[PDB]
């Protein structure tokens, strides 16, 4: 009853069939990479359903099926949320994928490691597909170190290079420069609200003070390659142009804008954040189109195209319209 | 070979005996702090018509 | 050793706390009383020194 | 403790009679056990400094090696039994003919004891 | 398979030990100049220049490619410092002092 | 379903509205939702009974424990062993229970804010003031313990707080 | 790595008590084996201890 | 092997204490220490004297 | 709990009358019995322990130590199958009735209900472990650092016996269960204090602390794989768990003792983090992230709150499994390379390609990366120390962002580039260094399923 959750669900877990499978004999063949598309094209036709009941009716829903442990009075779950966030991007997202896989078919038939290459690009997917329908804030740090380590190990996909690995090495020292707010608005959280879920948060802050949102914000300024840590993203540009197109152009990229996002109910209750956070954007936006009206290679222009499209969707965060940045996403 | 084996297979057993030793020596071990065996104030319970002992 | 270890008998008490909670909430939400309650041991059973400074 | 100048002790007796009305040790105690494993450890020890056969050189000696500890083992472990027996005797005895020294204690209960409480923060 | 003597040493006061020194490390005796003799221990290892190792010919047949490294040479004291995966001290276009003040 | 009390999980009667189609174009919903039934539903609901069949041809219970109770650490002597072991294993289970109780209350709050959507702020002030109530008493009771926490330690927070607010009542009463 | 790590903390614990105990062991064993030394510090250690320790 | 050597096992017994390097020693090995001492006994002789005081609004704080 | 002694007692004269060309197989075959057998202890209760008799009893967080110290023993003797092929047949029975010996202290220690044998044994534990470092070593520097290891321990430990003794003196016994019901209030006295220090240091030399750690990397560079091994994974834990049983006399000196030790530990985690980047050896940087951790361990100790025991219990079983892992991947390298270098040896990616996920899988263990019990241990600490003060978060984050540094550079120099071109004798892995890893690894990704088991009795 209610295939909402079913459906929803089982998006997720279809997604995850070709990793059980890559020991299988079917990874030592060619047809692995066409395995894997239809996998993501079918994941895709299936998830458009909940799209079109939450149309119709405005569905809403969250699952706490596994509890993973209790410490006395906390309780961690496996809880996802399927909100009108979560159930519109998943579409968007799986879509997106099934058109890049199916270009990489092409792009990189050269390669002897494709079939591992598919599968990287599978288990991307799959941890931001974690990181977008997490309900609490354990698993959206679980899908935001896994999103991360799969940027880092797609970047470096040639290891001769000594530029991937570099790049790699930045990559991940911002990425933990963020989540070293992460993990300061994680603490205080649990510490005062007593809880990493988002439904406790929301009711136990009517005015949330300035420190978990300052580490809302480094946290997403970090991911998302603001202006104090930009340069990681246009240096990612290292990998192979499939990575840049999905992971750092439009999907993982994201990650930070979406947190901001999900916990806008505590940003409205609070004025200088919602400051700091408009003009983080404005001077970001501002900086990376600067530097792409100059540029000579295509894919840093795209690349500085993308911090600046993140940065006017952080100065639409700061003006108050969540919603707007979400379509503009 | 019957009786060929054992000189060379007889240090097999020697973990398996101990450990049944040891566990022998547990249960002999237990049995001497029964000065309470069915007198804690919260586990007191009237003896079925067919037990001798609440627990060995 | 794994399989073993997943099945273990809960003798933590977990379950068995969650029905004695489950109860003792019922009880108390039928017949007014306030929850849980501030003072852990009553206050009677209690002696306090006098101070009568 | 120095029971040395007890009243009543035989200069030079192991073992008083007195001592005889205390249980023995059994056969099987761990001590005993224990100084059984001592004697095979001295005898496999000799073995291996004469440079033999550890484990089966000579099975009389290693008999006699063990017998003698568990000799000794046990005279010693009486001895051992009887001098505990009787310091905890003359404690008791002590405790008894002086009861000022050792009054009873006003028995409280924790309802009203005055504990500091030290929070953790 | 490597005797005592190829080991390093004591900083050098006499030019004697200095030329020995410089000749162990497979360098010029006036091409090699030791760290002071301050209260670190450094001892007589040479102070190569600070120059980095990003920097090196990319076209030349090194034994070591990646590293940009000769068989033998004398290793520079930060060689884990310059690897070409950390910091390099590569000429800019635009100079350090004039890069600091537009950025500032 | 009869497994979870409904007095201890209350829930709102979940008044839904009905289908009223302005138009006569069919929506992909019910469609969607007729085949998804007939093809899911049915062999799920078929292998759920077969199961449960299975399971009713083999029937054992499970009972819940009953303890007793014991003198508290109030009544214990300063140096009784026994009965301090005693009042200490009571304490802990009424620690562990106070704990689940709270995980009660939280559980509730937390589904009254997902159910009721965007008037959260209005429609669940009952779930906030018992969850307030009931953490205000928790703080009281085991807050600020340690690490090493015990009955005895409990006993004595509880003596300098009622100390502190008896001290406080009479100067308020003398002023 | 070097100066606290390698130099510094090395100083202060282990390397300052072996020089130590080098030091003492250095100026406690090394006796000439003359008997008239030995007697003269025997007489200094009588008279000490009978005009100390009363 | 020399660089390994070198940069490993030779520094000690080309150590010697000389006013730069026992001032940096001084520095670098005490100075962290006792600042990072002095902010922290100040944040929390300020955080006890404000739950001495009452006002800190503590509710909610059930973990610890 | 002698289910569990008389084996491992049992190990020995099975191993010295086997056949010359069979100890490791019985050896093996049986320390994996035990471990399956000590598995049983997994299952606690809430309510006290598990009093087996007057001399042992188990806790929830004794069992955890247990089960890893009886499961690292059959991964000891794999890794040490290899170096010791061309050695007699006594020597090697001598060095398994060495580890098998360490494994019995270790078990007796453990539990050891009474805090004087629980000392006797501890001390014990290091006659073994000083044997087989400065026998079975390879460098010459073995014996400084046998002799680092036995003082450096024996100074600190020495005044802890005094302790006790004057512990047992007074309060009247020291056995564990009515130290902690008879437990009363130490006034804030000179006395007081020295005895603090001495019942602390003791533990606080063993972790180790940072100013006192000078021992642990000549250690565990200079002694073998085994040693190194028990050195990382249990011996390490013996100062932790030491000081969560004997922390419940001090209280409320601990309030205002604990200041000076948690500054070395909060400045020395970021130091030795710090120290592991310019680094030219492996075991020795994996021997600095160990500090680091212990000393984040020593933070959650003595921060005494529920949430730092949980994650301390947490974070010691973890890193003693990863640093196990990263050793053993050390040593295989060293083996074929035969110089112990980190830049020597380079792109062994291209050839050997199952030691480079192995390699990736420890190195993002060790990065703490969730939902591993790494992290778990990590983040619980990091929420304890901050109720403790909002101002750790920056050293907590420093430590965490140059953790990952540290590990993908490790990992980046020695497994991503092109090949050293002068190396031709890097043969193909043999089934025993990937079976080993695989034991290594995989308790770990199932433990992330059930992380009540470790999390201590405060859970
Ligand atoms: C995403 C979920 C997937 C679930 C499907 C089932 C998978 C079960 C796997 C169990 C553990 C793997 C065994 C470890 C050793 C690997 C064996 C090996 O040598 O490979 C050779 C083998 C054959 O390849 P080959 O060509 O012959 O050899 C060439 C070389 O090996 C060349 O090798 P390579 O180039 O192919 O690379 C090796 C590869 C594989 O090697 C590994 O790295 C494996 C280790 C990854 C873990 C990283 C440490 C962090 C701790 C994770 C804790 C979770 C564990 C949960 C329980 C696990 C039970 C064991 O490395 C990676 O792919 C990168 C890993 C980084 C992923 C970061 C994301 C982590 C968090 C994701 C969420 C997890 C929880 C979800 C909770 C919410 C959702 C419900 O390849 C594989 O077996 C690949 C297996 C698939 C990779 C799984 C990695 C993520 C999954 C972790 C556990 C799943 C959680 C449950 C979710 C279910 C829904
Ligand atoms: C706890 C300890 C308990 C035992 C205490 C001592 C007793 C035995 C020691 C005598 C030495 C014998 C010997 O050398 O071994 C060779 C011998 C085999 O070789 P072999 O061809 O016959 O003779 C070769 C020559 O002996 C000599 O061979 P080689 O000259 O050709 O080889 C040269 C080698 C030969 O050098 C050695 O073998 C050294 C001898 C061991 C030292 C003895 C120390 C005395 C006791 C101290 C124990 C300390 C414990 C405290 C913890 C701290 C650890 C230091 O020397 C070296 O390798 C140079 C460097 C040495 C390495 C580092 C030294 C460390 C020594 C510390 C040992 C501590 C653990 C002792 C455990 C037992 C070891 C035998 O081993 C044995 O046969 C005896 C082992 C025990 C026999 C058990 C049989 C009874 C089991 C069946 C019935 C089941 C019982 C339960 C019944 C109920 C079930 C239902
Ligand atoms: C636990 C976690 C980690 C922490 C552990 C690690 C860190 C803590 C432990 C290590 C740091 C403690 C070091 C402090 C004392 C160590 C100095 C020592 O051992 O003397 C050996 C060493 C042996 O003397 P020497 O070999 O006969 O003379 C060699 C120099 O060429 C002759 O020098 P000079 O004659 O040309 O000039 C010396 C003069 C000149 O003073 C200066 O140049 C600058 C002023 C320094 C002190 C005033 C501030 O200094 C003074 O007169 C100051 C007296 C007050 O003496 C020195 O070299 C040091 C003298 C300067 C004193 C600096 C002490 C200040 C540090 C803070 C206290
Ligand atoms: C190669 C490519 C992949 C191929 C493989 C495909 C298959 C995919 C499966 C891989 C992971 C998928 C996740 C599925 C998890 C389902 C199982 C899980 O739910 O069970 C866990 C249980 O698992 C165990 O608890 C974890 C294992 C225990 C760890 C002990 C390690 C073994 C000993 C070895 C030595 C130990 C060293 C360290 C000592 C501390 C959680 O238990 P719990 O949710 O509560 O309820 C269990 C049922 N109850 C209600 C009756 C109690
Ligand atoms: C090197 C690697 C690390 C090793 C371990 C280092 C940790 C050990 C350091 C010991 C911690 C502090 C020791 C004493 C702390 C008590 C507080 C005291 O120091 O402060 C004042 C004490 O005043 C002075 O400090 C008196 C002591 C001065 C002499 C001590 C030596 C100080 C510097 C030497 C440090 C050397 C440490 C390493 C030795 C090798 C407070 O004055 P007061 O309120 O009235 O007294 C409070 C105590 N009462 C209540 C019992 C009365
Ligand atoms: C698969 C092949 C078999 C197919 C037939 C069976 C289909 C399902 C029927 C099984 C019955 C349901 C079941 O498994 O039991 C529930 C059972 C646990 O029992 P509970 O009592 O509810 O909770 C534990 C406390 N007692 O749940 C399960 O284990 C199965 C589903 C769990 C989710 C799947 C695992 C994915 C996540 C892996 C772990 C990741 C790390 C932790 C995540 C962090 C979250 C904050
Ligand atoms: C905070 C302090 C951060 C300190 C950083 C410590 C890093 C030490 C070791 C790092 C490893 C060294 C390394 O990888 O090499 C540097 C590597 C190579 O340089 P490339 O440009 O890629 O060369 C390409 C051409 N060949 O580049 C890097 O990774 C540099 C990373 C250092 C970043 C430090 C600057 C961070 C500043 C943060 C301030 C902003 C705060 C947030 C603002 C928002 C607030 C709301
Ligand atoms: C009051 C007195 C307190 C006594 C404390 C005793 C501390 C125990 C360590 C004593 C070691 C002293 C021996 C020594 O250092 O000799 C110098 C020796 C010379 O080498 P040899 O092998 O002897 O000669 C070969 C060449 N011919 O120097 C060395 O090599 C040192 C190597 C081992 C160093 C061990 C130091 C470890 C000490 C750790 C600190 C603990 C100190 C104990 C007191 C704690 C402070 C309260
Ligand atoms: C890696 C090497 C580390 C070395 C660690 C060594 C330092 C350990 C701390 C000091 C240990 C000695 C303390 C003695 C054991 C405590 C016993 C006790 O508590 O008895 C006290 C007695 O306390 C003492 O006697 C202590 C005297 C100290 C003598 C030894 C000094 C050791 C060095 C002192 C400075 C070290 C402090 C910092 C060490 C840091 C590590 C280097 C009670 O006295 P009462 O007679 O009962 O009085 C009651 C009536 N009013």
């Amino acid at each position: 009853m209610n295939p909402f959750a079913s459906l929803t669900l089982t998006t997720l877990t279809i997604l995850t069939i070709p990793i059980m499978m890559s020991n299988s004999n079917i990874y030592k063949t060619n047809l692995y990479p066409n395995y894997v598309k239809t996998t993501v094209s079918y994941a895709f036709t299936l998830s458009l359903v909940p799209l079109l009941m939450f149309m119709h009716t405005g569905q809403e829903m969250i699952i706490s099926n596994w509890h993973w442990m209790t410490l006395q009075t906390v309780e961690l779950s496996l809880s996802f949320k399927m909100d009108y966030f979560s159930v519109m991007f998943i579409p968007v997202a799986l879509f997106v994928t099934w058109s890049i896989m199916e270009f990489s078919m092409w792009y990189m038939h050269s390669d002897p490691f494709i079939n591992r290459f598919f599968k990287y690009l599978l288990l991307f997917l799959i941890t931001m597909m974690i990181l977008v329908t997490a309900n609490n804030l354990f698993q959206l740090f679980i899908g935001w170190e896994g999103v991360g380590i799969m940027s880092f190990l797609l970047i470096g996909w040639w290891h001769g290079r000594t530029d991937a690995n570099t790049a790699a090495l930045q990559a991940i020292l911002y990425n933990r420069i963020g989540d070293i707010g992460f993990v300061l608005s994680m603490a205080w959280f649990l510490t005062h609200s007593n809880a990493w879920d988002l439904q406790q948060i929301f009711m136990l802050n009517n005015e949330c003070p300035n420190m978990p949102l300052i580490g809302l914000l480094l946290a997403a300024a970090g991911k998302s390659a603001q202006f104090g840590l930009h340069p990681w993203l246009p240096s990612a540009m290292e990998g192979p142009t499939p990575v840049s197109a999905l992971l750092h152009s439009s999907t993982m990229v994201v990650a930070g804008v979406f947190l901001l996002i999900r916990f806008y109910p505590l940003m409205e209750t609070n004025k200088l954040v919602q400051t700091m956070t408009l003009c983080l954007g404005a001077i970001t936006t501002l900086f990376t189109a600067l530097c792409a009206i100059t540029q000579n290679d295509i894919k840093k222009i795209v690349a500085f195209s993308t911090s600046s499209q993140l940065g006017l969707m952080m100065v639409t965060i700061g003006i108050n319209q969540p919603h707007l940045a979400f379509l503009h996403i | 070979n019957v009786l060929q084996i054992v000189r060379d297979h007889w240090v097999h057993i020697l973990v398996p005996v101990g450990f049944v030793f040891g566990c022998y020596l547990d249960r002999r071990s237990d049995e001497k702090l029964t000065a309470f065996r069915n007198k804690s104030l919260l586990f007191k319970r009237e003896l079925r018509p067919n037990e001798e002992v609440t627990w060995k | 050793g794994s399989t073993f270890v997943a099945y273990l008998p809960d003798y933590r008490m977990q379950e068995w706390a969650r029905r004695e909670a489950e109860r003792l909430v019922k009880y108390r939400e039928a017949n007014g009383l306030p929850l849980m309650e501030s003072n852990c041991f009553d206050p009677n059973k209690i002696q306090l020194p006098e101070d009568e400074d | 403790t120095m029971m040395s100048g007890r009243p009543g002790r035989v200069p030079l007796q192991f073992l008083p009679n007195e001592a005889r009305s205390l249980p023995p040790p059994k056969l099987t105690d761990p001590r005993l056990v224990y100084m059984g494993f001592l004697g095979y450890c001295s005898g496999l020890i000799d073995n291996a400094i004469r440079r033999r056969p550890v484990v089966s050189a000579g099975l009389h000696r290693q008999l006699l090696y063990v017998t003698s500890f568990v000799f000794f083992g046990y005279y010693l472990l009486k001895r051992q039994d009887y001098m505990y027996a009787l310091r905890d005797h003359d404690m008791f005895a002590y405790v008894k003919s002086h009861p000022e020294d050792f009054p009873e204690k006003d028995k409280k209960t924790y309802g009203e004891i005055l504990e500091e409480f030290h929070p953790v923060r | 398979h490597v005797t005592k003597d190829m080991f390093p040493g004591p900083y050098p006061k006499t030019p004697e030990e200095r030329a020995a020194a410089a000749k162990k490390y497979n360098m010029r005796v006036e091409d090699y100049e030791p760290y002071p003799d301050d209260g670190m221990g450094y001892g007589d290892y040479p102070k190569l220049p600070d120059r980095s190792q990003q920097e090196r010919d990319p076209w030349y047949d090194w034994d070591h490619p990646d590293l940009r490294l000769n068989w033998g040479e004398p290793i520079h004291w930060d060689l884990d410092m310059y690897i070409r995966n950390r910091v390099d001290t590569s000429p800019t276009p635009v100079s350090w002092n004039t890069m600091c003040k537009h950025l500032f | 379903p009869d497994s979870w009390d409904k007095d201890v999980y209350p829930e709102p009667p979940r008044r839904t509205p009905a289908p009223a189609p302005q138009t006569s174009l069919p929506n992909p919903v019910t469609y969607l939702t007729k085949i998804f039934d007939l093809l899911v539903d049915r062999p799920v609901t078929l292998a759920r009974e077969f199961i449960e069949q299975q399971h009713a041809k083999n029937r054992y219970y499970y009972y819940h424990r009953e303890f007793r109770r014991v003198p508290d650490i109030t009544e214990c002597e300063e140096k009784d062993i026994l009965c301090m072991f005693e009042a200490e294993m009571q304490w802990r289970r009424d620690y562990k229970v106070d704990q689940e109780i709270v995980n009660i209350i939280q559980e509730r709050l937390k589904a009254c804010q997902q159910r009721e959507g965007e008037s959260y702020r209005q429609n669940c002030a009952k779930e906030l003031e018992q969850f307030t109530q009931v953490s205000k008493a928790f703080q009281d009771r085991y807050s600020d313990l340690g690490a090493h926490y015990s009955a005895r330690k409990c006993l004595a927070k509880q003596k300098q707080r009622m100390l502190a607010e008896r001290k406080a009542a009479k100067e308020a009463a003398a002023a | 790595s070097s100066l606290l790590d390698l130099i510094w903390l090395e100083t202060i614990l282990p390397k300052t008590t072996s020089f130590i105990q080098m030091k003492m062991s250095i100026m406690v064993s090394n006796q000439k084996g003359l008997i008239k030394l030995y007697f003269l510090s025997f007489l200094i250690t009588i008279m000490i201890s009978m005009t100390l320790f009363n | 092997i020399r660089w390994t050597y070198a940069r490993s096992a030779n520094i000690y017994p080309n150590f010697r204490p000389t006013p730069k390097t026992s001032l940096l020693g001084a520095l670098f090995g005490i100075g962290p220490l006792f600042f990072w001492y002095y902010v922290f006994k100040t944040d929390r002789d300020k955080k006890e004297k404000l739950i001495q005081e009452g006002k800190l609004d503590q509710t909610f704080n059930i973990s610890y | 709990m002698l289910k569990i002694i008389i084996p491992t007692t049992m190990l020995l004269p099975m191993t010295w009358m086997s056949k010359h060309n069979m100890i490791w197989i019985n050896a093996t075959v049986h320390s994996l019995l035990i471990s399956l057998i000590s598995l049983s202890l997994l299952n606690q209760l809430g309510e006290n322990s598990l009093n087996f008799s007057l001399t042992f009893f188990s806790d929830s967080l004794s069992a955890p130590l247990l089960v890893l110290t009886t499961w690292l023993l059959p991964l000891m003797l794999m890794a040490s199958q290899s170096h010791l092929s061309k050695e007699t047949t006594t020597r090697k029975k001598l060095y398994i009735t060495m580890l098998i010996l360490l494994q019995l202290f270790l078990i007796m220690t453990f539990t050891a209900t009474e805090l004087i044998l629980f000392y006797i044994l501890f001390e014990a534990t290091l006659v073994p472990t000083l044997i087989i470092i400065t026998r079975w070593g390879n460098q010459t520097e073995r014996l400084n650092a046998g002799l680092y290891f036995l003082f450096y321990t024996l100074a600190g430990s020495l005044p802890l016996l005094v302790a006790l003794v004057y512990i047992q003196n007074t309060t009247g016994s020291l056995n564990f269960l009515i130290i902690h019901y008879w437990s009363h209030p130490l006034s804030n006295s000179w006395s007081n204090i020295f005895m603090w220090l001495a019942c602390i240091m003791a533990f606080m030399v063993k972790m180790p602390l940072y100013g006192l750690h000078l021992w642990l990397p000549k250690a565990h560079v200079e002694a073998p794989i085994a040693g190194s091994m028990v050195l990382a994974a249990v011996l390490l834990k013996l100062g932790g768990y030491g000081m969560m049983r004997i922390t419940t006399i001090l209280n409320p000196l601990t309030n205002y003792m604990a200041y000076p030790f948690l500054m070395l530990s909060m400045w020395g985690m970021i130091m030795t983090s710090s120290i592991c980047l310019r680094q030219t050896d492996l075991k020795s940087l994996i021997a600095y992230s160990s500090v680091s951790h212990m000393a984040l361990v020593i933070v959650a100790i003595m921060i005494q709150t529920p949430w730092s025991f949980m994650g301390a219990t947490a974070l010691m079983i973890a890193h003693g499994l990863t640093s196990s892992m990263l050793f053993c991947l050390a040593n295989t390298n060293y083996e074929r390379v035969h110089s112990r270098t980190m830049i020597l040896a380079r792109g062994l990616q291209t050839l050997l390609p199952l030691m480079a996920t192995w390699w990736l899988v420890a190195s993002l263990t060790n990065l703490a990366l969730p939902p591993s019990i790494n992290l778990i241990g990590e983040l619980f600490i990091i929420t304890a120390s901050f109720s403790w003060s909002n101002i750790t978060i920056i050293l907590m984050g420093m430590n965490m962002m140059i953790t990952a540094l540290y590990s993908l550079y490790m990992l980046i120099t020695t497994q991503r580039g092109k090949y050293t071109h002068h190396i031709n004798n890097i043969k193909p892995s043999f089934t025993r260094e990937n079976a080993l890893m695989a034991l290594h690894i995989l308790p770990l990704l199932l433990l992330t399923l059930n992380p009540k088991m470790i999390l201590g009795p405060l859970y």
